[PDB]
């Protein structure tokens, strides 16, 4: 599926405790994390619409109360072919 | 309104929150006739034979003023073939 | 479909409301239905998690009005191989 | 509500300013078939399959009471051909 | 909303009050489609692609909530042909 | 297309999404994405004029809802040579 | 059509844009602009009754807003053939 | 392109930065200045609609605060046949 | 030497003592003199950057102070092409 | 040892600190230091998940105090296949 | 022209206005564009004295009202040979 | 001369003019300039300790003004060995 | 280079450190110091018109809180002919 969900928060500790939740709760690929600098860290997967809602509700709830807390956490459906040239593929 | 077939079910992951929980249904007037989706305000199976109201009696007959609706099921015909 | 949507009732009146609504909401099978024993009364549905979640919502919206009303609707996108053993697979 | 096909975008410089910033789509039923623009409430792409709402309830689908659209996506259908 | 081409004007001299100071053109889908006539709320051309919104949002876009138009342009396509 | 639109968050979920926005909205070529440190993320697009304009318009509105919110979004019709030397040809 | 239209505006931009709404409105000529002096502008169009009535009305609602405004939108439906000589016949 | 952008001050100056800043923003061609008596001063340029809009919009604000400042700045994407008589075609 | 320099007055008298004034005070030549009507005169002066500032601040103090005043003094360090057709090489 | 313990500092101290609290604890293989971008250090450790435990509460309670202090200190039991892909296997 | 000119923005989009603004005010050549970490980004333009002078105020005054908008604005007439070593030739 | 004198700021512009003062000042070489992070940009000379005591005092003065000012403004006229390893010898 | 600048000081030691800021802020050839009688003293340097404003200001800045402190600061973009005859050439 090429549905994207993302969730951001402050410090990577939320970020690790959102990715490990939304990849427990649905069936998404952790497709990458990203520090932004000055302290936002996120984190994206791919998978189908369905399961992306469903991860990423689950990695909002669990990271809302872990160290700095939640950013966004936001789902794309479909993505145009434009912003898959700033998505990464695999994480590093 | 317009007599309808039930054709089967759709879903729509990312539809917008105003639509609520309300269920949608593909039906057609007959086999073959151009698709359309209405909101199930009934509760019927494929292969029924049902009431659709479109314009603004739609959005109400879904549960609001403000329902984003312009084709609801409001009803499951007795007898039709 | 491996996801799993579940709906406990106050009865079984309610609880074949919701199953009808559920069932009429999406592509989901209706695998189970439960006498938890006390008046609780659970339906298990399986299917695809945009189905899933549709059909939940669907029914859970459907039965909050019935009879003593609605208790829980659950949607799980990812279920335990563990958790699949306790789940019935044919309704009896 | 319809089921449409995402042609592709439309941009009208002048238009009035009580349409806002939303974007426009040109969407199809079938390919061949009449153009129609869609008021894009979902953010979708060109090929997908959507749910189109007419009449008065695609005005509040797009964001308000008096929004002037007569034709406004609600959602992108999971799994359609 | 539906993509037009302006043909010409039209003049209704005893038209209704409320109709105001407002011009209104003779548009069509395509060259030899059937005629319709629209609110001009934008200041268009003949050989011009317009947006045209039926329904209530015409109205509304048009000026008034109690505006009698159920065809109002609305803009003007930047590139079409 | 010589057109320039740019739109700044803070954060990478709220660039995503309006970047989405943007390229979704009109004709336009997403050339890049900086993260500029401190927590903002830029994201530029080019295109013709019009198009440029529906773009950015679109994805201010889209995007300023999400996560810590817009920053900027600023349409530059005519951009000089001297300015196009620091603007990214392609996104990283 | 030997009637005529006058629309008379406190600057140009608003008898432009008036020129444009009566031209646009019905099938009138556009047989005159005049720089009264002082800074009023008069635009004037000749046609038939109720063509030159439809756009006189046009012109004037589509100019009562811009810049300075309206000073005057008259109609004369049988004009003398003195006047008719006062009359530009066509615009420079 | 025939999109027609129109910027009226009073007095020469604030239409003189006007013009300026409306060819700097956008790719538009000043196509004519007209005194029209009392001070009004006007400045004309066409393009393309998105550039004439960029173009009105950047001239609005460079002269708002320039003499006697701003009287109108209107935008007329499409002008009339009868109107490109009265609309001079070079600046003398 | 490609800057411009503008005074605006209310009348010709305080034009005459401000195009006096700025042609001392640096090395401008003054390309013009325009009678806006209105009474609005302008005077257009052609020179080096730091020459037109010195030059415009020295005419715009000169001719406060005469007659009806000064309306206007702008400085341009670099005009554009399209605005050089409205501008006059020399005046008569 | 598939444990995870993780903890974010304001500062490098005292995520030394807290990593070298860690490591004298309890049995845990520190795998990680990461520097998130705006002050923001983390230190993640690998080990059974008793040791995990310990370790955490014994690296959170000595680095509270150090520096500008303590952000989160988390625990998971065991993460899941995806998030390994996130997670350093040796610090440099 | 040795001339610097320098401005500092909270945000790329404010930066990428200014040069564009400084570039058109003035022949100034856009000699560097700096993210200097924590959000700030600085855009560093050389020319002659008045042309960085115009250039400079242009800049400023375009990019105070853009995003987080602007910290400083500051023209060196002329630098001291050891500081052309910090000084960036050309952007990248 | 080995004193080494160093000048901490928010942001490059105000760096910019203290390195600039400081070798204006005094016969001290500009050794290196610093991205600290967060803003901070740092600029450290060398040279005889009478020379970088009064070059720093020049730059703190002329730096204090400018953009988000002066952070610190510091003096070591001997430098230990050990410190020489993490001090820049030439700027890049 | 022919504009001239002048500051008067209440004290030889604020004229030469006028002087010496004039110097070095921009390339202006220090022309004269004379001691005016009375304890005013007056430092007179030619250059290009920017060179000279830049100059005077930085002297002006740097021996207001010199001494006595300072009198006069005055730019002449163009001198008379006559003028020349009492400006020194080169001090003594």
């Amino acid at each position: 599926g090429i549905a994207l969900g993302m969730i951001e928060t402050r410090g990577l500790v939320p970020a690790i405790e959102a990715a490990d939740a939304m990849t427990k709760a649905a069936e998404v690929r952790l497709v990458g994390r990203q520090f932004v600098g000055g302290g936002y860290v996120t984190v994206l997967v791919r998978g189908e619409t369905g399961a992306v809602n469903a991860a990423v509700r689950a990695g909002a709830d669990a990271c809302e109360r872990v160290g700095d807390g939640l950013v966004a956490a936001h789902i794309i459906a479909r993505v145009h072919s434009e912003v898959e040239n700033i998505l990464p593929k695999a994480p590093q | 309104m317009k007599i309808m077939q039930v054709e089967k079910t759709l879903v729509s992951t990312n539809r917008i929150a105003d639509m609520g929980h309300k269920p949608l249904l593909v039906v057609w007037e007959k086999p073959g006739a151009p698709r359309q989706v209405a909101v199930d305000a009934i509760g019927c199976i494929p292969g029924d034979w049902v009431l659709c109201v479109g314009s603004s009696a739609a959005r109400e007959a879904a549960g609001s003023k403000s329902y984003p609706s312009d084709l609801t099921i409001i009803g499951i015909i007795d007898q039709w073939n």
